[PDB]
């Protein structure tokens, strides 16, 4: 999965 | 409000204790109680709220993905019918996740966003609103999925418009908003080119503003810039 | 019984799904429902029950330790009074932990232990009974602490007596029982010499019986023997 | 902490 913050 | 009888300051104190103990459900309940006192949230308090619910829903999302994967395999050609249990339990976790998202969205709508006038608060809350509609979109399949997606898009877009007018390109809230809106484009809206363009433009505009920052601000901004680069590397 | 309307087999199926999703509270609730159907538990089912509650209470114990540590520091000479919140929240987590332990102990008493006649079931359940009284002892401070300790000791001792009569020295349940009873001696009963003697004798008697085992049984027994050695290295 | 299983 891609990074989120 | 089961926290209605506890002092606001005590709720904030206990949220910090819950964080140290990695008790994020408790942390979220304490911060919901604090929001429901009706006062605006400070910078620290906004982040306590967001950290708590991000961790709760993040665990729900990870569990949902495990169960959805199992459910999809049970539906392949050749699988032995295992009955309704996988679907039922995936639905149970999904309903709990939707409930947490609705709770957060309810706090933002009553009345955090409407009282938020400064960019750092208003952009922060509108980003959260996009994030929790994005999580609802991840599990949505019905008549409402398009509307959920558009609700996420609309919140992110309002946040983006304010952030570009009122914050420098290195502001960590602005950067994290762009990171997440880019993921929305890639994973939810079937717009990988928009996702890549947004991540790249955000990264480049931040790079050109790093020279204005202190060492501590530099470390924060470059951390999120590295996440933008990470995603670009995943996608190209 | 909120699980009273669900089939026993469906509860077991969902416990396994919850395990895969690392949803151990759900797993424990499903297995409590299965126990309350009134039938004896198979080997696999006993381990699903134990894994679920071990993970739930293990997280509670880790949180309690964090909060107790903070509370002790707040009580040192020189600390600034922070009010009742640390104590209150430690008490909240403690009460929830005690509740989980009481729930497990209640399942063992109604009626898992009394129907367990085979060594592998009876020793397994009596070990659990010692373990959950040990967790109650870790937080106990009142008129009841000695009695809680003696309840743990008594359950472990009955399990030990059966295991020495009915199981080989490499049996993993026998080994794990001895590991944990040794920790009880060291950490709860203020008997480090007993703890060390038990771990060493258990290790040596297992070593001498490894030659009888298949490769798969050997791997299981040597795993727990290594934990015995680990503790001995910590304690000497 | 010591190991238990
Ligand atoms: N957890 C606690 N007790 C406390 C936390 C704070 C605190 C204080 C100031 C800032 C932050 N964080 C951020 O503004 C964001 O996160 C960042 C992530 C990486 C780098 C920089 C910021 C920006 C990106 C985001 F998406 F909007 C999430 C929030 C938090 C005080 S106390
Ligand atoms: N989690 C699942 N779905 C499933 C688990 C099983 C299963 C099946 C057979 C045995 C085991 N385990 C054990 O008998 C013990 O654990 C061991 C620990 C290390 C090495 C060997 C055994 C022995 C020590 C202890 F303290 F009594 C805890 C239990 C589990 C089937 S399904």
């Amino acid at each position: 999965f891609p990074a989120t913050v | 409000g089961a926290m209605g009888s506890m002092e606001r300051a005590s709720l904030i104190q206990k949220a910090k204790l819950a964080e140290q103990a990695e008790r994020y459900e408790d942390m979220a309940a304490f911060m919901k109680g604090a929001v429901e006192k009706g006062e605006e949230l400070s910078c620290e308090e906004r982040n306590l709220l967001s950290v708590a619910y991000k961790n709760v829903v993040g665990g729900q999302r990870a569990a949902w993905r495990v169960l959805s994967s199992i459910e999809q395999k049970s539906n392949e050609e050749g699988s032995e019918e295992k009955g309704p249990e996988v679907r039922e339990y995936r639905e149970k976790v999904e309903t709990e996740l939707q409930g947490v998202c609705d709770t957060v969205l309810g706090l933002l709508d009553s009345h955090l966003i409407k009282e938020a006038g400064d960019a750092e608060s208003r952009v922060f809350y509108l980003k959260m609103k996009g994030d929790y509609y994005r999580y609802l979109a991840e599990v949505a399949t019905g008549d409402d999925k398009k509307r959920i997606i558009d609700s996420a898009r609309s919140a992110y877009q309002e946040a983006m418009d304010i952030s570009k007018k009122e914050m420098p390109p290195t502001n960590p809230i602005r950067l994290g908003l762009a990171l997440n809106f880019s993921v929305f484009h890639y994973e939810i809206a079937n717009s990988p080119e928009e996702a890549i363009s947004l991540a790249k433009t955000t990264f480049d505009e931040a790079m050109a503003d790093l020279h204005t920052l202190s060492e501590d601000s530099y470390k924060d901004s470059t951390l999120i810039m590295q996440l933008l680069r990470d995603n670009l590397t995943l996608w190209t």
